[PDB]
C-alpha cells in the first residue's frame, strides 16, 4: 500500500505535467506560424 | 432593450461564438466587460460582452445570442454599462435566461457583477435550512448563509436532493410569515431543456413555482450564457438578501460552467494552465460562492444560501475544478454510486461528508438529538468493520445503528416533526425489538396513523402525530422538556406496544405464496413512502 | 522618488492585466499606480507594476476588479511601492494589502508607513546564537521547543481547536516576551475571518475599548490574485518594524501558506510565463525565499511565524509542501483523534519535530527529559499494543509501571488555556520552561508514582497537581464519610 | 587556483538540486522547450560541465587536485528521479543518507549498503585498507542474518 500509492502520487504529478507541456507547444507552435504584418501607421508623423 | 450609445467598430473576425471587432474612425473607446449589440438585422441586435481589450485597438467580445446572424464587417454599438438583469417579486415562478429574458414555458435591476459583503456585514451562521432528510439534516447540518457543495459520480442522486430542498420550504413559508420564508433560484448550466421543463413540471406540482426561479442557460445556449448563469442567479438571490430576507441558490452545475469559461479563454488566446483551465478559474468560482454569506442583524439579517453541484468523474475528487470548489465551500456532500446501488437513498456517505459550520446551524431539538446520534453511528460502523464474517454481535449501539442507517433512506423531504420524532424513538430504544426490515412500516404506522386512537388507549390529551402545528412547539421546547416529554414517551411506548402486538406478530407469521409477495410489496412502498 | 505623481495612460487590459504607457518613462517596477478615473467604479482601482515591456510602456497587476476601465485611461503613479502603515495604531485593527482600515472603527492615524516589498536581513544581522521561545505550553516547550527565528508549521485541519491554539500564543508571547502578533488571513472564507475577529474581541486579545495585542491583515477569496499575493508580504512588513524599530520578539501568524503560493501560481499564469513541474510557477522557490527570507532572528529583535501548511492531495512530495517544508524549523501536528480522547491542546507529540532539538543549543537537561518522553511514548504504543492481545495483568512490573507513568504523561501534557477562561470556566496556566523540565523529570523517575492518574489532567505545573490531588482526596475523604453516616 | 598550482582544495556544493530550479526558472522565462519534469534538456550539461572541472592532475601538471562534495535532496528516498540520477550518472561514487536511520537515532545514517566509492579505493590508507578488508565481510553477513 505504500509502494503503490507512492506510483499513483508520482504518476498525478506527471500527468499534470506533460498534459499542461503538450498545450503550450501547440500554442508556441500557432504563436510562430503567426507573422506580424506591415505596419499601416504614418511613420513620418513622430 | 439594452440602450446603444455609440458605434465603437466593426466586426472583423467570428471564430464560432467568439468575435473581434476593430476601432471605428476615430478610435472611440469601451469600457471593459460591458454589453454591446452587433446590427445583425435592420432593426435586431445581437448581445455581447466585452472581455479584451488589446493595444491596436482591437476588442474581443463574447456573444450571447443571434450567433448564426452575426457577420464579418457588421456595425457595434456600445451601451457603455454593466449587465443589469430585471430582480424582485415579479420574477418568481417563471423560467428567465441569463441576460433577464423571459423563456416561455410549454421591479427593479441588478448587476451581474457586484462584491460580496465585506467581514464586518456577516453574521455567524445560527438559523438552520432543512433538507428534509435526515441524514443530511442531523449529520451533515446546513445553516443559512452557508455554502455547501454537492459532490457525487453521475446519476447518484445530486439534483434529487437540492430539488428536495427547495420543495420541503413550500409547506414551511405557508406556515410562518414571508419574512422568515426561503425564495429558491435554481440554476440550469449545460443542461437538456428537457430536464428543465420536467423540473418546473416538478416545482409545479408541489407548488413551489411560487416561491421558485428558474434560470436556463441550456446546451445549444452559447458558452457565454452558460458562464453567466450563476453570476445572474445570485444577482437575484441578493435581491433578498440585501432586504431582510432569506434567499436559497443552486448551481447545476459548476463543472459545466468552468468548460464553458475554458472555451471562451482558449478561443480568446489566453494563457492556459492545469487541465488547460485558465489562471482565472479559482477566481471565478471564489467570487460566486463568496457573495453567499449570512448579513447581521445591521443590514436586515439577509442571507444567501449557495448549493454548488459538482461531478466527479470516477470518483476522483482530486481534479482541478474539484478541489478548488471544495477548498472554497464550507463542508461538502458525498454522494457514492455503490450505496445508491446499494438501497441508499440518499446514498450520502457520512464518513467522507463534513459541515464546517457544525450544530451550530442546528435547532435545539436536532441538536440534543444529533449529539447522541454521531456518536452512536461511528460504533456501529466500526463494530460493522469487524461485521464481515466473524458474526458480527448484536449490541445495543448495534441494534440502534442499524435503524438510523434505515430511517436515512427516503424519497421525498420529510416533515421537521416527523423526522425528528422518528430519530428521538430510535435513539431511546423503542425500535430495538422491531426487525430492520419493517422499520419504514413501523415509521409510516407512527406518522400517517395513529395505533392508540385505532384501539381506543390513547390518554394524551394534546401530543399527537397529526397535530402537524406541534412542529413549532417542538422547535421552541425540545423533546427532552418537561413540557413535552412526558406525553412523548406515553404516545411512543403505546405505539411500540401496539406495533408489536398486532403487526409485527402477524408478519412472523406469514406462510403463503401470495402473503409474502404482498407483505414484501407493502414494505417496499413504505420505503418510498416516507 | 523621481517618479512622484508621474502620469501614464492605460494602454492594454487582458483582465487583471493591464499595460499603462508613460510619456516620461515607466516607473521601477513593482511601483504602485492609481486610476484616478473612478467614473462608475465603486472602489478605487490600484496597480502593480511587474513587468516592463518596452522604455515607455509597462505591464501591471490589477488588485481589483478591472470593470468599467476604458483604453487612455488617465493613471498616475503613487511615488512608490504600495505603502502598508506601521506603528502601534494599528493593534486590533483590520487591513487590506493596501493598508486600508475595513472594520469601519474610524481612522487610523498612523505616523509612518512602509514599503510592501523590503530586502531580506543581511547576513551581518543575523543572531549571533539560536534561542528558544518559551510559549508557556508544556508540550510545544518540552517535546518540539520553538525557535526565535522560526518558521513552524501548524499541520492540523479545524474542529481541533486550531484557533485557541493561536489565541493562546497571542496571549502568551505578549505576557511573557512583550511582543505583538499579526495575523495574515491569504485566501481564507470571509465567514472564517469574521468568526475568528469575534473570538478575538470576546477573548479580549482585540480590545477596542482598551489595548489589543494583534493586528488582522485580511485578503479573502472573493479578491483577485494581485491582493492574495501581496497581503502575507503586508502583514509581514508590519511585523518587521515592530521588530526593527521596537526590538521585540514578534510573531506572524498566515492562513494558510499554500494559498500565497497558489495566488503567485495564478499571477504567474495570467503574464503568460510557463509553469513548472505540476503546473506551479518556475519561481515557486524565489517567491517563497523573498517571503520566508524576512522572517528570521535579527540583532535587534525576531519575528517568529507559525504558518498552517496545506497538503494538496495529501501528497507530501507536491513542490508546493516540498518547496515550503525545506523552510520550516519546527512541526505542530493536530490530531482529532487525540481531541476527541479528550487532550486539549490535541498534539501528536510523536508525530511533531524540530531541528533545535539538539543539546547545542537548548539546556542539557531539557534535551535528555524530552528524549525520554518521547521513549517512554514509543514504549507505551508498543505496549498497549502487547496487552490487547495479552491482558495487562500479563506485562511485567517494568513494562506495567512503564504504562502508569506514560499515562501520567499522556494526561499531563495536556493545558487549560487563559483564553478558554470564559467559555470552559477553568482558570488558565502559563507553564515555565524550567518547571516543565523538572516536572516531568521528577514524573520519568518515579517520585510521583502514589499521585493518582487523574491529578495531572487538565493543570499547569506540578504545584497543580499537588493540589489537584489534594482536592480529589479530600472530596474522596468527605464522600466516604457521608456514606458511613448511611 | 589551487590545483593548477599543484596545491589541492575541496568544494562543497550545498547543493546542485537548487541550481536545477534556478536554471529551469530561467529557461523557462526564456520560453525554451521544457524536458522531462519541465527541466530543460540541457539541465545535464549544466552539471557535467561543472564536476568535469573536478579532476586530479597528472605530475605533470602539478599533481593538484579539487575534490568535489555535491549535494542533492530526493523525496521519499526516490533515486530514481531525472536530477538524481543524472549526478550520479557523473560522480564516481555516492554517499546516501537514509531517512529511516537517521530517524531512529542512528547518525549520521549512512547508509552504506547502497553507497558506494567506485575510484576511491586506491587511495585509502595502507592502515585503514588493513582494518576496512575485513569489516566488509563482517557487515555483509550482518546484514543477511538480519
Ligand atoms: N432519494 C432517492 N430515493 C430514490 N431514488 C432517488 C432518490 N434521489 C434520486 N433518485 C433517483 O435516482 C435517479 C438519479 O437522480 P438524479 O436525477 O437526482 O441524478 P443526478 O445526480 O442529477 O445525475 P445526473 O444529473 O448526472 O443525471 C433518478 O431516477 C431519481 O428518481
Ligand atoms: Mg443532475
Amino acid at each position: 500500500q505504500q509502494r503503490t500509492s507512492s506510483l499513483y502520487n508520482k504518476t498525478r504529478q506527471f500527468g499534470i505535467t506533460a498534459a499542461l507541456i503538450e498545450i503550450l507547444s501547440a500554442m508556441s507552435s500557432l504563436e510562430g506560424n503567426a507573422m506580424k504584418g506591415v505596419r499601416r501607421n504614418k511613420f513620418w508623423e513622430g | 432593450f439594452f440602450k446603444t450609445t455609440e458605434m465603437i467598430g466593426y466586426v472583423h473576425s467570428i471564430d464560432g461564438t467568439i468575435a473581434t471587432l476593430i476601432p471605428a474612425p476615430g478610435n472611440p473607446g469601451v469600457a471593459y466587460n460591458t454589453i454591446i449589440q452587433i446590427q445583425v438585422s435592420p432593426t435586431t441586435f445581437a448581445a455581447g460582452l466585452v472581455f479584451n481589450l488589446e493595444k491596436d485597438g482591437r476588442i474581443g467580445i463574447i456573444l450571447m445570442d443571434n450567433i448564426t446572424e452575426v457577420q464579418s464587417g457588421q456595425k457595434v454599438m456600445a451601451t457603455g454599462q454593466l449587465l443589469h438583469i430585471p430582480v424582485g417579486a415579479g420574477v418568481l415562478g417563471k423560467v428567465v435566461n441569463p441576460l433577464g429574458h423571459e423563456v416561455p414555458v410549454g421591479s427593479t435591476l441588478g448587476k451581474v457583477d457586484t462584491g460580496a459583503p465585506n467581514i464586518v456585514s456577516r453574521s455567524p451562521v445560527n438559523y438552520n435550512l432543512l433538507t428534509g432528510f435526515k441524514a443530511v439534516d442531523t449529520m451533515i447540518p446546513i445553516g443559512r448563509g452557508q455554502r455547501e457543495l454537492i459532490v457525487g459520480d453521475r446519476q447518484t442522486g445530486k439534483t434529487s436532493i437540492a430539488v428536495s430542498t427547495i420543495i420541503n420550504q413550500v409547506r414551511i413559508n405557508q406556515q410562518i410569515l414571508s419574512k422568515n420564508a426561503v425564495i429558491s433560484i435554481y440554476v440550469s448550466i449545460g443542461q437538456r431543456c428537457s430536464n428543465v421543463a420536467r423540473i418546473h413540471r416538478l416545482l409545479q406540482s408541489y407548488g413551489a413555482l411560487r416561491y421558485t426561479t428558474v434560470m436556463a442557460a441550456t446546451a445549444a445556449e452559447p458558452a457565454g450564457l452558460q458562464y453567466l448563469a450563476p453570476y445572474a442567479g445570485v444577482t437575484m438571490g441578493e435581491y433578498f438578501m440585501n432586504r431582510g430576507r432569506h434567499c436559497l441558490c443552486v448551481y447545476d452545475d459548476l463543472s459545466k460552467q468552468a468548460v464553458a469559461y475554458r472555451q471562451i479563454s482558449l478561443l480568446l488566446r489566453r494563457p492556459p494552465g492545469r487541465e488547460a483551465y485558465p489562471g482565472d478559474v479559482f477566481y471565478l468560482h471564489s467570487r460566486l460562492l463568496e457573495r453567499a454569506a449570512m448579513l447581521s442583524p445591521g443590514k436586515g439579517g439577509g442571507s444567501v444560501t449557495a448549493l454548488p453541484i459538482v461531478e466527479t468523474l470516477s470518483n476522483d475528487v482530486t481534479a482541478y475544478i474539484v478541489t478548488n470548489v471544495i477548498s472554497i465551500t464550507d463542508g461538502q456532500i458525498y454522494l457514492d454510486t455503490k450505496l445508491f446501488t446499494g438501497g441508499q437513498r440518499p446514498a450520502v456517505n457520512i464518513g467522507l461528508s463534513v459541515s464546517r459550520v457544525g450544530s451550530s446551524a442546528q435547532n435545539a431539538a436536532m441538536k440534543g438529538v444529533a449529539g447522541k446520534l454521531k456518536g452512536i453511528l461511528a460504533e456501529y460502523r466500526k463494530l460493522a468493520a469487524d461485521s464481515v464474517g466473524g458474526q458480527q454481535v448484536q449490541t445495543i449501539p448495534m441494534i440502534r445503528g442499524a435503524r438510523f442507517v434505515a430511517l436515512f433512506n427516503q424519497k421525498q423531504p420529510s416533515y421537521f416533526m416527523n423526522a425528528i420524532v422518528s430519530l428521538y424513538a430510535c435513539l431511546n430504544g423503542y425500535l430495538d425489538d422491531v426487525k430492520v426490515q419493517y422499520v419504514k412500516f413501523y415509521e409510516y404506522l407512527l406518522v400517517h396513523r395513529d395505533l392508540g386512537i385505532m384501539y381506543g388507549t390513547a390518554k394524551n390529551k394534546f401530543f399527537y402525530m397529526y397535530v402537524q402545528e406541534l412542529n413549532y412547539l417542538i422547535r421552541f421546547f425540545t423533546l427532552n422538556s418537561p413540557i413535552l416529554h412526558g406525553e412523548l414517551e406515553e404516545m411512543l411506548k403505546q405505539h411500540t406496544h401496539l406495533f408489536l402486538q398486532h403487526y409485527q406478530s402477524k408478519m412472523n407469521a406469514i406462510k403463503s405464496e401470495k402473503d409474502v409477495k404482498a407483505l414484501k410489496n407493502l414494505l417496499y412502498s413504505c420505503k418510498r413512502a416516507v | 522618488a523621481d517618479h512622484k505623481g508621474r502620469v501614464g495612460h492605460v494602454s492594454q487590459v487582458i483582465g487583471a492585466v493591464v499595460d499603462v504607457h508613460f510619456a516620461d518613462g515607466v516607473p521601477p517596477v513593482l511601483t504602485a499606480l492609481d486610476v484616478v478615473d473612478k467614473l462608475g467604479r465603486d472602489e478605487p482601482l490600484t496597480l502593480e507594476i511587474v513587468q516592463h515591456l518596452d522604455a515607455h510602456t509597462g505591464r501591471c497587476i490589477a488588485m481589483q476588479t478591472t470593470d468599467l476601465l476604458k483604453l487612455k485611461a488617465k493613471v498616475v503613479s503613487t511615488g512608490g511601492n504600495i505603502s502598508v502603515p506601521v506603528g502601534r495604531e494599528t493593534l486590533g485593527r483590520i487591513f487590506n494589502v493596501l493598508g486600508d482600515a475595513i472594520d469601519q472603527r474610524g481612522p487610523v492615524g498612523e505616523k509612518l508607513r512602509m514599503p510592501i516589498h523590503a530586502v531580506a536581513p543581511k547576513l551581518a544581522d543575523q543572531a549571533a546564537e539560536d534561542a528558544v521561545l518559551t510559549t508557556g505550553i508544556k508540550v510545544i516547550d518540552l517535546i518540539l521547543p520553538y525557535c526565535k527565528g522560526g518558521k513552524i508549521g501548524l499541520f492540523g485541519g479545524a474542529g481541533v481547536g486550531k484557533t485557541v491554539i493561536i489565541m493562546e500564543l497571542i496571549n502568551n508571547v505578549a505576557k511573557g516576551h512583550g511582543g505583538f502578533s499579526v495575523f495574515a488571513g491569504v485566501g481564507e472564507r470571509t465567514r472564517e475571518g469574521t468568526d475568528l475577529y469575534l473570538e478575538m474581541m470576546q477573548s479580549k486579545v482585540i480590545d477596542l475599548k482598551g489595548e489589543s495585542k494583534c493586528v488582522l491583515v485580511y485578503g479573502q477569496m472573493n479578491e483577485p490574485p494581485g491582493a492574495r499575493a501581496r497581503v502575507a508580504q503586508s502583514a509581514l512588513t508590519m511585523a518587521e518594524y515592530f521588530r526593527d524599530v521596537e526590538g521585540q520578539d514578534v510573531l506572524l501568524f498566515i492562513d494558510n501558506i499554500f494559498r500565497f503560493t497558489q495566488a503567485n501560481s495564478e499571477v504567474s499564469a495570467l503574464l503568460g510565463r510557463i509553469p513548472a513541474a505540476v503546473g506551479y510557477q518556475p519561481t515557486l522557490a524565489e517567491d517563497l525565499g523573498q517571503l520566508q527570507e524576512r522572517i528570521t532572528s535579527t540583532t535587534k529583535g525576531s519575528i517568529t511565524s507559525v504558518q498552517a501548511v496545506y497538503v494538496p492531495a495529501d501528497d507530501i512530495t507536491d513542490p508546493a509542501p516540498a518547496t515550503t517544508f525545506s523552510h520550516l524549523d519546527a512541526t505542530t501536528v493536530l490530531d482529532r483523534a487525540v481531541a476527541e480522547s479528550g487532550i486539549y491542546p490535541a498534539v501528536n507529540p510523536l508525530e511533531c519535530a524540530s531541528r533545535i532539538m539538539d543539546p547545542d543549543v537548548i539546556s542539557v537537561d531539557h534535551y535528555n527529559v524530552a528524549q525520554d518522553v518521547v521513549q517512554m511514548l514509543t514504549k507505551y504504543r508498543e505496549l498497549q499494543d502487547i496487552i490487547a492481545v495479552l491482558g495487562i495483568d500479563e506485562l511485567s512490573e517494568e513494562d506495567k509501571l512503564i504504562v502508569d507513568r506514560a499515562r501520567k504523561l499522556v494526561k499531563f501534557l495536556s493545558q487549560p488555556f487563559q483564553v478558554a477562561e470564559v467559555f470552559t470556566g477553568m482558570t488558565g496556566h502559563y507553564v515555565q520552561l524550567d518547571d516543565t523540565i523538572d516536572s516531568f523529570s521528577g514524573l520519568l523517575m518515579g517520585t510521583y508514582d502514589q499521585v493518582p492518574e487523574m491529578a495531572f489532567y487538565m493543570v499547569g505545573g506540578i504545584n497543580s497537581v499537588l493540589e489537584k490531588a489534594k482536592k480529589m482526596a479530600e472530596e474522596a475523604a468527605e464522600l466516604e464519610k457521608m456514606r458511613r453516616a448511611r
